[PDB]
Formats: structure tokens, C-alpha cells, sequence
């Protein structure tokens, strides 16, 4: 359930490198059907190039996650695709991105709580190619519930999500209302910022939008949210309190005084605190059964031999959820290898942390595994 | 370990046409896929076409319908015919080749120019 404001309230008076993450949603079995993802994060802007590669040739039928972002407004994409690997098949990923003299390969090395309602909002202004690309996204917690994307052929807010489907038509054609008016905001920021910082209308800008509410296991409101970014630099934001701003430089200062005497931030309070948490409650409560599970990670430990002296050892966690976990190796913050946490493909999540030990010395290290959805922290040596 | 021959570059007059060749050495069975890229202005370079060793072919958006590649799988040799050429396709084009293990080599690149 988004926000519902007149459109004219809510108007307006970089580039990193993408990190690259290729595996498998399970492990790699033999003539057994599995999933191959590339996840692709921490990037801007968010026009990118993922490819799936099989023994040097391009898979056909990929497909990917929606378009979202990070507090640090830094994109993050999902690239995956239904394969069955055999003894010779060898997979890779290759990204291309503005930030790439030449696109990057990554071989597949085949060897009670507190919730959250987000909704993520991005536009790409094309000059020239059409009106700017927008994609909306929402969120349950670490789970994805609704989508928009206006080169979609629907131009409807579509479920992505099997509790969010009882709804009703008169949900849907209000969210698909409400979608739309958040475009035609940000179609009309962009025109404005453009103008704003005397930049030339044949370049592409991105607006993004972020806003949503916390609650804690009582389901009580905790904090809310609202914020705005300009090509990847925070642009204004609405205070913890929510009735003051915090605007970055001067063009933002104009906003926050025509927001401010337009009592802009008593609008979004209402809603933040009062219809967003209403609505994540009936989520939390529609889909139980997926919203307020906790799935054990599935453990296990891998030996590879490195030097002939020096040995690693990786310890993995798999297909737990939420994301929220730790890994701890203990003899040890120096010469340990953290990757991070990456999307499973099917609503649960992975994270493997590595050491090298010395060949002999195996049995003196152990690793760590806390979950919330354990309820001993294990500890695992070979 | 590769290494690829690129010819058929040079100037060419609005609407004019040029036909690319890369020429791959070592085994035959040491390449799969053969393409370019294109040298943006800024850093990037962006795909132009390329084939698989079985005839699967990828355009990209900017070449579409103007440019055609193919490919001679008995001397790992494919060619881009570039046609209805403009201003805006002048760049440094990059021959590219994937292996079988999806390594991937790249030519020292041919430059195009378009005439006014």
C-alpha cells in the first residue's frame, strides 16, 4: 500500500563499480536441474549489461530481479536462469557498465523480531529514446511483494509474491493509481534538476525514491522514512522525527522552504505512521506462513589445498532466512575472507566465510554460525 | 595464447559500407564465440555484434539491420558487414573471442571513420 498524495505536493521547487558474485541457488549435482545466478551490486548508474555464458556463448533465456537499490542508493540486480550442469559445461558471467573499459568475466568456480515495509522508486531520463524509464519496487522485510516497470507491457502493479495475489481488483487499480503518479513526480523532478544544476537535456540523469516504515515484534510503530537522491547523491530527507528536513546543497534548500510551507512532511508522517504500518500488519498477517518464517541455514565445510602448505578452509551457510547473519572463525579478524550475503534465487539467502590454515594445523579452527533462526550458535570444525 | 588478426578497417563516406575480418589462431577448437565491440568517447566500449561457432548471432541496438556478421567455421574467421554507415559509427572496433572455458581475448582494434 504506497502513498497517496496530490502530485503536485511532492514537487521539487558518482559512479561506482559493480561488485560480481557467480553460483548456484543449490549445490551442483549431476544431471540434477538447479539455478545459475550472477548477482550484481553495489553500482551507479544503473544502466548495466549482464550476460550468462556457457562454454563461450551466450545463454538465451535469462531472466532478472527488478531494479532496486541500497541505503547507499547503489543499484543491486539478480541475473539468473534454469540449467542442469554436466562433467564439461563450464558457466560464467560477463557485466558490461560505464564504469568497464571492457566487460568483466567471472567463471563459476563450481568447486520475534523487528519488520519492515519499503518501497524503492528509480527514473532514467532517455533523451531522445523516450520518456524516462521507471521502475518501482516493494518490500516485505527481505522479500519482494510488488513490481512496475513502465516498458512492461501491463502498466499495472503486478504481484511478485503468492500472499499479495488474494487481493482484490480495487487494490490493484488503486496501487496501479498510485504508481503512476509517483512516475509522473518524477518525470517532472527530472526536468526540474535538470534545470535546477544548468545541465544539458541530451545527458541521463536518475531520480530515485525511497520511503517506508519499521515496526518491532509488537508490531508497533518504531521509525519511518523518507528520502530523495539525485544521480546517486543525497538530494532531501525527512528527519526521524518526521516534521523537519535535512536538504544537502543549495538547490535542495528551495525544496525544503516550499515543502516546508506547504506542510508537505505532516502528510507523509500520517502515512508513515499510521497507514503503512495498518497495511504491513495485514502482510505480516497474509503471509505468515513465508513473512515471519525463520529457515535454518544448512551448514557444511569445504578443503582446499592452496600451496601444498597452506590450506583453506571455507565454511557455508545456505538457504536461510532472513538475511541476517553471522560468521566468525576462531583460532581471527586478520587473513579471513568474508563474502557477501547474495540472494538464493527462491526467497532464502547464502554467505560463506574462508581462512587459510596451515596443512597439519585443520582441527585447531572452527567456525561460528549465528542466526536468529538457531536456536544455539553452532560451531563447526573439519 | 590467441592471438587475432583484424582487417578492413578506414574511411568510408556516409551511406558507404566496410566489411570487418577477424581471423583467430591456434586450434579450432580454442575459440567459441567471435564478435566486436566499439570504443565509446568515454571509457566503455559497447557491443557491436557477435556469432557463436553454431551460427548464434547478437546485435546491438545502435547496428541493428545495418550491420550483418558472419562466420567461416572452417578457419575460426568471421566478418561484420557494416552498412548505411554514419558519423556517429566512427570508433575503434574491437575484435573479440571467447573459449570454450569462457576466456576471452581481444585484437588491438581497427579504427572507422565516417566522413561529414
Amino acid at each position: 500500500y504506497m502513498l497517496d498524495l496530490q502530485p503536485e505536493t511532492t514537487d521539487l521547487g558518482i559512479q561506482r563499480t559493480p561488485k560480481i558474485q557467480v553460483y548456484s541457488r543449490h549445490p551442483a549435482e549431476n544431471g540434477k536441474s538447479n539455478f545459475l545466478n550472477c548477482y550484481v551490486s553495489g553500482f551507479h548508474p544503473s544502466d548495466i549489461e549482464v550476460d550468462l555464458l556457457k562454454n563461450g556463448e551466450r545463454i538465451e533465456k535469462v531472466e532478472h530481479s527488478d531494479l532496486s537499490f541500497s541505503k547507499d542508493w547503489s543499484f543491486y540486480l539478480l541475473y539468473y536462469t534454469e540449467f542442469t550442469p554436466t562433467e564439461k559445461d563450464e558457466y560464467a558471467c560477463r557485466v558490461n557498465h560505464v564504469t568497464l573499459s571492457q566487460p568483466k568475466i567471472v567463471k563459476w568456480d563450481r568447486d520475534s523480531g523487528s519488520h519492515s515495509m519499503r518501497y524503492f522508486f528509480t527514473s532514467v531520463s532517455r533523451p531522445g529514446r523516450g520518456e524516462p524509464r521507471f521502475i518501482a519496487v516493494g518490500y516485505v522485510d527481505d522479500t519482494q511483494f510488488v513490481r512496475f516497470d513502465s516498458d512492461a507491457a501491463s502498466q499495472r502493479m503486478e504481484p511478485r509474491a503468492p500472499w499479495i495475489e488474494q487481493e482484490g481488483p480495487e487494490y490493484w487499480d488503486g496501487e496501479t493509481r498510485k504508481v503512476k503518479a509517483h512516475s509522473q513526480t518524477h518525470r517532472v523532478d527530472l526536468g526540474t534538476l535538470r534545470g535546477a544544476y544548468n545541465q544539458s537535456e541530451a545527458g541521463s540523469h536518475t531520480v530515485q525514491r525511497m520511503y517506508g516504515c519499521d515496526v518491532g515484534s509488537d508490531w508497533r510503530f518504531l521509525r519511518g522514512y523518507h528520502q530523495y537522491a539525485y544521480d546517486g547523491k543525497d538530494y532531501i530527507a525527512l528527519k526521524e522525527d518526521l516534521r523537519s528536513w535535512t536538504a544537502a546543497d543549495m538547490a535542495a534548500q528551495t525544496t525544503k522552504h516550499k515543502w516546508e510551507a506547504a506542510h508537505v512532511a505532516e502528510q507523509l508522517r500520517a502515512y508513515l505512521e499510521g497507514t503503512c504500518v495498518e497495511w504491513l500488519r495485514r502482510y505480516l498477517e497474509n503471509g505468515k506462513e513465508t513473512l515471519q518464517r525463520t529457515d535454518a541455514p544448512k551448514t557444511h565445510m569445504t578443503h582446499h589445498a592452496v600451496s601444498d602448505h597452506e590450506a583453506t578452509l571455507r565454511c557455508w551457510a545456505l538457504s536461510f532466512y532472513p538475511a541476517e547473519i553471522t560468521l566468525t572463525w576462531q583460532r581471527q579478524t586478520q587473513d579471513t575472507e568474508l563474502v557477501e550475503t547474495r540472494p538464493a534465487g527462491d526467497g532464502t539467502f547464502q554467505k560463506w566465510a574462508a581462512v587459510v590454515v596451515p596443512s597439519g594445523q585443520e582441527q585447531r579452527y572452527t567456525c561460528h554460525v549465528q542466526h536468529e533462526g538457531l536456536p544455539k550458535p553452532l560451531t563447526l570444525r573439519w | 595464447e590467441v592471438k587475432l588478426v583484424e582487417s578492413g578497417g578506414g574511411l568510408v563516406q556516409p551511406g558507404g559500407s566496410l566489411r570487418l575480418s577477424c581471423a583467430a589462431s591456434g586450434s579450432i577448437f580454442s575459440i567459441n564465440t567471435m564478435g566486436w565491440y566499439r570504443q565509446t568517447p568515454g571509457k566503455q566500449r559497447d557491443l557491436v555484434a557477435d556469432i557463436s561457432s553454431g551460427g548464434s548471432t547478437k546485435y546491438g541496438d545502435s547496428v541493428k539491420g545495418r550491420f550483418t556478421i558472419s562466420r567461416d567455421n572452417t578457419k575460426n574467421t568471421v566478418y561484420l558487414q557494416m552498412n548505411s554507415l554514419k558519423p556517429e559509427d566512427t570508433a575503434v572496433y574491437y575484435c573479440y573471442g571467447l573459449s570454450y572455458s569462457n576466456d576471452d581475448y581481444w585484437g588491438q582494434g581497427t579504427q572507422v571513420t565516417v566522413s561529414s
